[PDB]
Order: C-alpha cells, then sequence, then structure tokens
C-alpha cells in the first residue's frame, strides 16, 4: 500500500526479447 | 511563361548540378541554397522537367526532385498561380513515356497534396479518379500510384467531411479496377482500399459484399504483390468484421495456411499475421478445428532463423518473429491442450545437431512457456538442467535464445530448491553476461534481470558474486548493453533492499554509475535507465547515499525545470518552438521522489534550498496522467521526509488532490490517495477544513468494483487516517464502507500502516459505534488478522470487542460467535479474550 513505480515495467519493455 | 536566357542559366546550374568532383557541386549546392527561395526559379524548374523534351531524363527528373525539395520546404511562401503552374503541369503529365520522369511527377503531386494541403488542391481528387478512366495506361497507372500515395499518408484526413466525402466516390470506383488486366494496377487497388478496412469507413462497409467477393476472385493471382495485398485485406477484415467472413471462415484458413507456406516470404509474412489476429478472437478454437494439426508445424517452421539472417547474424519484423508470436498467443489460447502438438516438435528439434534447428526448438519452447507452463512442469526437470548446459553452447544464437527461454522459466526455477536448479542458472547467466558476443550479452542480461525479479531476497546470498560481474561489465560494455546492465542493477537494488548497502559494495558500484552520469548531457534520452536506475540504488542505500545526493538532486530539478519551461515556450510559440518531451521530467520526479524515501529527512537541508514544490504544483495540473502521477509520489514522500516545506502548500495542493482521484487513471488515483494519507498523519487536526473534497469520493472509490488490490488497501489507509485526525466528519460514515475497508486491510501486513488506519477506525468506532453493528464480523475478522498489534492498539480492540459483548448481551454473544472460523475464534480469546 504504497506509491506505484512504473519503473520495473519501463525496464521490462526495454528487456531483449526475441519476437 | 518566359524562357530563353535565365534558361541557360537553369540549364548550366542543373549540369553542374550532377558533377563528378565535389567543389562543384558544393558551389552550385550554394547556388540552388541562393536560388531556391524564388518563385520564378520554381517555375524554371518545372518547365524544365515537364516541358523540355530537348534535355536528358536525369537532368529533367532532377530539376524535379529539386523543385519537389523547395516544395518540401517553403513552400507555404510562394504565390499561387505558380504553384498552380506547377499543380497543372503535373497533372497533365502524369502518365509518361519515360519511367524516370512519371516518377519524379508523381513525387511532385504526392509532396504538394502532403505539404501545401488536401484541401487546399480541390480538384485533385476527382481529378485523378477521372485519370483512372483514361485510354492510355501510363496515366492509369501514374494516377493510382499517386491515389495509393495519398491514401496512405492521409486516410484520416480523407474519412473526415473536410474534403466533403471523396471516398463515397473513390472506394466504389477502386473496386471496379480490382478486375483490371495489369497487375500493377489491381495491387494499386487493393492497396487504395486496404487503409480504410480498420477504420470501417461508410463507403467500404456499405459496399463491403462487393469487396469480398472481388477478394476470393483474386485469391490466386500469381502475382507475389497481389497476393501480399489480398492477405492484407483478409487480416485486416478479420480484424473488423468477423460476420461477412464467416460462411466462408474454412476455405480462407485452408487458403491462410497454404500462404504461409508461399514461397515468397513476403506473401508469408503477411499470410501468418492472419493467426496472430485470429488468435486474438474467441471463436479461434472451433474455426481452427481439423487445421490445427498442420498449422502448429507451420509456425514451428517459419521460426528458423531465414537464410539471409543467419549469414547476417554469425532489427524488424520478420516471419520467424510472426510465428513466434502467433504460436505464443495461440499457446495461451489452447493451454495445455497444445502440449500433444507441440511436444513432437520439441522432441526432434530440442536435441537436434543442426544448431538451427535447436535454436528454433529453444525458441518454440520458450515461447509457449507463458500458456503450456501447468502441462510443461513434468517435464522441466529434464529440460531446464539441458538449456543450462545449452548456454555453454559453442554458438552464439543458442546462447541467446537460452538465456531468454530460461528466463521464461524463471518462476518455476525459484520455487524449486535454490540448489539444483536457480544457483547453477545463476551461476552460468553470470558468465554468460561477460560473454563475448554483444547479441549473448543483452540477452543474458535481460533474462539475468527477469531472474533477479523474479527471487527477490534468494538472491541475498550470491550478492557479492553478482556485483562482481556486474560491475565487470561496466568496463566490457559497448553502451548498447550498458542501458540493459543498469536495468539490471536497479533490478538488483529493488530486489535485495537494504542488504544492498556496505561500505566494499557501495565503492564498487558508484564510481562507475557516477562516471556515465557525468559523462551524459541533459538532452540524452539514455539519462532514462540511468536514473531509473540511480531511483532504485538511492531507495535501497538509504543514508548510505548522502555523499551523492546533491548534485543528483540538482540535476532532477533542473531538468524538471527546464522540461516546464519548455512546455510553456513550445505552448506560446508552438511553430518556433518544439515541445519538451516529459519523460525526463517524469524519470527526473522519480529519482527525486527516489531520494525522499530512504534519504528521507536528509533531503531537508536540500528542499529548503529549492523551488521544487513550484514547479511540483505545474506538475501535478500537468495533462499527461505519468507527471501527476509521480508527482504525487513526489508529494507523498516530502510530505513524510519534511512537512515544514510542504505546509504551506497543503492549501492549494488538497483541491488539486481532489480532482485528481478519478480511478480511471489507477496509478494517478492511487498515488493522490496515498498522498492525502500521508499529509493527514503530519497535519493533525488542522486537516478539518478539507475532509469533504477527498471523502464521499474515497467512499466511492472503496466500494467499486473491480478495483485493484493496491488501489483499495491505499484508499482503506487513508480513509482509516482520516477519520484518526478527523473522526468528527469521516467517522460518522461506515458500512457506506468498513466491509471493503476490513475486507482489503485485513490481508495486509502488519506495520505503520493499518497501525495509523485501525487506531483510525478504533477512534472513528467511539464517535459512531452505531454503524459498525451491522457487520460486526468484518471488524472481528480484521481485529484477528493482527499478529502483533502495539498494545495501545491492543487495548483498544479489547475495549471495543468487550464492549459490543456486554452491548449485545452474552450467549447470543456466542450465538454470534459459533460462526467464527476456529482460528478467529481462538485468536480472539487469546490476545484479547473476547
Amino acid at each position: 500500500p504504497g506509491k506505484m513505480d512504473s519503473r520495473g515495467e519501463h525496464r521490462q519493455d526495454r528487456r531483449e526479447r526475441p519476437y | 511563361k518566359p524562357d530563353e536566357q535565365g534558361l541557360q542559366q537553369i540549364l548550366q546550374l542543373l549540369k553542374e548540378s550532377q558533377s563528378p568532383d565535389t567543389t562543384i557541386q558544393r558551389t552550385v549546392q550554394q547556388k540552388l541554397e541562393q536560388l531556391n527561395q524564388y518563385p520564378d526559379f520554381n517555375n524554371y524548374l518545372i518547365f524544365v522537367l515537364t516541358k523540355l523534351k530537348s534535355e536528358d531524363e536525369p537532368t529533367r527528373s532532377l530539376s524535379g526532385l529539386i523543385l519537389k525539395n523547395n516544395v518540401k520546404a517553403h513552400f507555404q511562401n510562394f504565390p499561387n498561380g505558380v504553384t498552380d503552374f506547377i499543380k497543372s503541369e503535373c497533372l497533365n503529365n502524369i502518365g509518361d513515356s519515360s519511367p524516370l520522369i512519371r516518377a519524379t511527377v508523381g513525387i511532385l503531386i504526392t509532396t504538394i497534396a502532403s505539404k501545401g494541403e488536401l484541401q487546399n488542391w480541390p480538384d485533385l481528387l476527382p481529378k485523378l479518379c477521372s485519370l483512372l478512366d483514361s485510354e492510355d495506361y501510363n496515366t492509369c497507372e501514374g494516377a493510382f500510384g499517386a491515389l495509393q500515395k495519398i491514401c496512405e499518408d492521409s486516410a484520416e484526413i480523407l474519412d473526415s467531411d473536410v474534403l466533403d466525402r471523396p471516398l463515397n466516390i473513390m472506394i466504389p470506383k477502386f473496386l471496379q479496377f480490382f478486375k483490371h488486366s495489369s497487375p500493377k494496377i489491381r495491387s494499386h487497388a487493393v492497396a487504395c482500399v486496404n487503409q480504410f478496412i480498420i477504420s470501417r469507413t461508410q463507403a467500404l462497409m456499405l459496399h463491403i459484399d462487393s469487396f469480398i467477393e472481388n477478394l476470393f476472385a483474386l485469391a490466386g493471382d500469381e502475382e507475389p504483390e497481389v497476393r501480399k495485398n489480398v492477405c492484407r485485406a483478409l487480416v485486416m477484415l478479420l480484424e473488423v468484421r468477423m460476420d461477412r467472413l464467416l460462411p466462408h471462415m474454412h476455405n480462407i484458413v485452408e487458403y491462410m495456411l497454404q500462404r504461409t507456406q508461399d514461397q515468397d516470404e513476403n506473401v508469408a509474412l503477411e499470410a501468418c499475421e492472419f493467426w496472430l489476429t485470429l488468435a486474438e478472437q474467441p471463436i479461434c478454437k472451433d474455426v481452427l478445428v481439423r487445421h490445427l494439426p498442420k498449422l502448429i508445424p507451420v509456425l514451428v517452421n517459419g521460426m528458423k532463423y531465414s537464410d539471409i539472417d543467419i549469414i547476417l547474424l554469425k532489427s524488424d519484423w520478420n516471419l520467424r518473429k510472426c510465428s513466434a508470436a502467433a504460436l505464443d498467443v495461440l499457446a495461451n489460447v489452447y493451454r495445455d491442450e497444445l502440449l500433444p502438438h507441440i511436444l513432437p516438435l520439441l522432441k526432434e528439434l530440442l536435441f537436434h545437431h543442426e544448431w538451427v534447428v535447436k535454436e528454433s526448438g529453444i525458441l518454440v519452447l520458450g515461447a509457449i512457456a507463458e500458456g503450456c507452463m501447468q502441462g510443461m512442469i513434468p517435464y522441466l526437470p529434464e529440460l531446464i538442467p539441458h538449456l543450462i548446459q545449452c548456454l555453454s553452447d559453442k554458438k552464439a544464437l543458442v546462447r541467446s535464445i537460452t538465456c531468454w527461454t530460461l528466463s521464461r522459466y524463471a518462476h518455476w526455477v525459484v520455487s524449486q530448491p535454490p540448489d539444483t536448479y536457480l544457483k547453477p542458472l545463476m551461476t552460468e547467466l553470470l558468465k554468460r553476461i561477460l560473454d563475448s558476443n554483444k547479441r549473448v550479452q543483452e540477452a543474458a542480461c535481460s533474462a539475468f534481470a527477469t531472474l533477479e525479479e523474479e527471487a527477490c531476497t534468494e538472491l541475498v546470498p550470491y550478492l557479492a558474486y553478482i556485483l562482481d560481474t556486474l560491475v565487470f561489465a561496466f568496463s566490457k560494455y559497448q553502451h548498447k548493453n550498458l542501458l540493459i546492465l543498469y536495468d539490471a542493477i536497479g533490478t538488483l537494488a529493488d530486489s535485495v533492499g537494504h542488504h544492498l548497502n556496505k561500505p566494499e559494495y557501495i565503492q564498487m558500484l558508484m564510481p562507475p554509475l557516477i562516471q556515465k552520469w557525468n559523462m551524459l548531457k541533459d538532452e540524452d534520452k539514455d539519462l532514462f535507465p540511468l536514473l531509473e536506475c540511480l531511483s532504485s540504488v538511492a531507495t535501497a542505500l538509504q543514508s548510505g547515499f548522502l555523499p551523492y545526493c546533491e548534485p543528483v538532486y540538482q540535476r532532477c530539478v533542473n531538468l524538471v525545470q527546464k522540461t516546464l519551461a519548455q512546455a510553456m515556450l513550445n505552448n506560446a510559440q508552438p511553430d518556433q518552438y518544439e515541445a519538451p518531451d516529459k519523460d525526463f521530467m517524469i524519470v527526473a520526479l522519480d529519482l527525486l521522489s527516489g531520494l525522499a524515501e530512504g534519504l528521507g529527512g536528509n533531503i531537508e537541508q536540500l528542499v529548503a534550498r529549492s523551488n521544487i514544490l513550484t514547479l511540483m504544483y505545474q506538475c501535478m495540473q500537468d495533462k499527461m496522467p505519468e507527471v501527476r502521477q509521480s508527482s504525487f509520489a513526489l508529494l507523498g514522500d516530502l510530505t513524510k521526509a519534511c512537512f515544514q516545506h510542504v505546509k504551506p502548500c497543503i492549501a492549494d495542493f488538497m483541491p488539486i488532490l481532489g480532482t485528481n482521484l478519478n480511478p480511471e487513471f489507477i496509478s494517478v488515483c492511487n498515488n493522490a490517495t496515498w498522498a492525502i494519507g500521508e499529509i493527514s498523519i503530519q497535519m493533525g487536526i488542522e486537516m478539518q477544513p478539507y475532509i469533504p473534497m477527498v471523502l464521499h469520493q474515497l467512499v466511492e472509490i472503496i466500494n467499486r468494483p473491480n478495483t485493484p488490490k493496491t488501489l483499495l488497501e491505499n484508499t482503506a489507509i487513508t480513509i482509516g487516517r482520516l477519520g484518526y485526525v478527523c473522526p468528527q466528519e469521516v467517522a460518522p460514515m461506515l458500512q457506506q464502507f468498513i466491509r471493503p475497508w476490513c475486507t482489503s486491510l485485513r490481508n495486509i501486513r502488519d506495520n505503520e500502516e493499518k497501525d495509523s488506519a485501525f487506531r483510525g477506525i478504533c477512534t472513528m468506532i467511539s464517535v459512531n459505534p452505531s454503524g459498525v453493528i451491522q457487520d460486526f464480523i468484518f471488524f472481528c475478522d480484521a481485529v484477528a488478522s493482527w499478529i502483533n498489534p502495539k498494545d495501545d492498539l491492543r487495548d483498544m480492540f479489547c475495549k471495543i470487542l468487550h464492549g459490543f459483548k456486554n452491548q449485545v448481551g452474552d450467549e447470543n454473544w456466542r450465538r454470534f460467535s459459533d460462526q467464527f472460523p476456529l482460528p478467529l475464534k481462538e485468536r480472539l480469546a487469546a490476545f484479547y479474550g473476547v
């Protein structure tokens, strides 16, 4: 029940993926 | 129009324009630049291009392209009847013997319609459509090329009524040319029509039957451009209109299954799309019966690297990515039901001696991981140790894809005993981070970040080891990967938390971070991973971050300041000045909130010197929700850290918080409620004047379905806090809430939050005991989560519970107590009794 970061998601979108 | 002296000058200038040596062409580059602002010159350009047959194709075409650039830049300037002369010359020459002349003319028309504007050439479209009917093939083709380019460029302008309604004439016109003799022409026709499908533009929709019929009639066209366009047509149609496709469905998927195997990989891509789109539809299972068994192998076959890529390696959407995507989606549709189809394939691919095959197999494994996870569990104990072995594979593409697929099984890996899977996996992944190949570096780094996200605090024992490799990467990294490395580090910080703070760890980690920090410009997007990384490092390091804070604090506030300044400038002179890219603001506010937390109370010396709140006041009012969100987060963090600097601003801030609840934006609503909650505590009874802006809304929220967990928890917390400072309003509302309040708060760990919130529910209950009676169960059960209350809280609970007991009568207290689950009824007597 703190603030919502949205940062880990940004990190995800930048991650390498094959497709 | 004139000629005959300056004409020679243009001819000579164009002659020098194409010359072998740089000197001459730079001189004429200057001459061109200077002359480019005069209209008469342009008249000469179009004149040379269209009207002068004496000159060679290249020269005329060059005249035309230079003219084209002259439109591209400062077309708005030059005066009408010139522009009209150009237009006319273009439209009369649209069909032309020379393919080169025809192309130039095309780009001219195209660029004039895009630039000057569509409305500003009123008669264009009707003219082109009249040209379609021409007996001269070349005019037909040039007009169609123009129309296609125009449709691609502006669909939205065309479907609007600003043009009147062109599509109403054009679409039916286009459909008549599906039947044309020339493949280029048919291609153009279906290409044009395709722009308007997703729009569901009236013209097409009313003609949909005609469309689909002509589409079918074209199905077997030899020409790959036509097949490809037909395939696009069917994919989009599938998306927008399920109905008119339904009756023909089986034949259609029969066709698409064939196109997917097509010799020409473009057709094949455009077809393969169809499965991606079909897997989104609810009727997918029903349609794909009896084609499925073939479809899967076909997809698994397209998933190996095409030969060209195998050569290039050893960037963009290709047959392999589309196939893989479609397989992932499908595996999510059919879930465990897919496994009988995949397993045999995997059995032959996974262990294969040809690395392309093996690779495609590992890819398959990764792709089906999400949807098939449950069914795949039995086979993991064999497979995972096999993949860990593959990371050591001689071929790089194998190593990378292995990193990814393992990453997709990460959860199962951490759920098992650490020494059998997790530990080896991490050792080998760490090894692979340092891989001599960049693709493997990126893949391994990403995978490892994924793993860190999945196993948190499980990493702790290995922390030193990890850092050892991570920081070393700072030396080996080319800066494309360096970003992935930052994300890895931020994720490490987020996962291991306070375990991250030790002098040697900080000495090891900080210098290289600070290094890349100093050397990055405030204008560079690469700041995003770097500050998002620090933001997490700081929240992790806490007090240990003190040495590095001042410079980073300053830089963030500067970033936020400049972006705001730029936004206003842009707002004032949007033509002269370009909009700011608010991401910098967002990242900067993030880092700031990141120092505010974990540095807390030590930012005071810094905030006291800052306009930071003056800026935040603007951020909260920003139209972009992410900004508002980061801003309210910051508000909460400051509210905690140093309240003195906030208190002035609470008068203006609150109304803003009150109009930012709005649950349609979850993150905003959440950060704002949390912030409010943090305000009340520091504000004591002074919060009195405004509850009323927040309350009704907060109650509407906590009672709303279907509201994400965290938002509800935060809501209940801040409501509890509100009732704790100002029970007089607030508390005489209950049973409007407290069913949700309790059901939510009962699932939360014991801590400062919900300590506040529960103290608040108590001081609220003293005031309006009547409201909590209807459901007192929820409150008992809530008091019962509570492993370790603070003694005061405990005593409160005692007074309340006993009060109820004596109030309602004993024994029929017990008729009430009889519906208590065992653990509840027992704990109530244990801690409180009862």
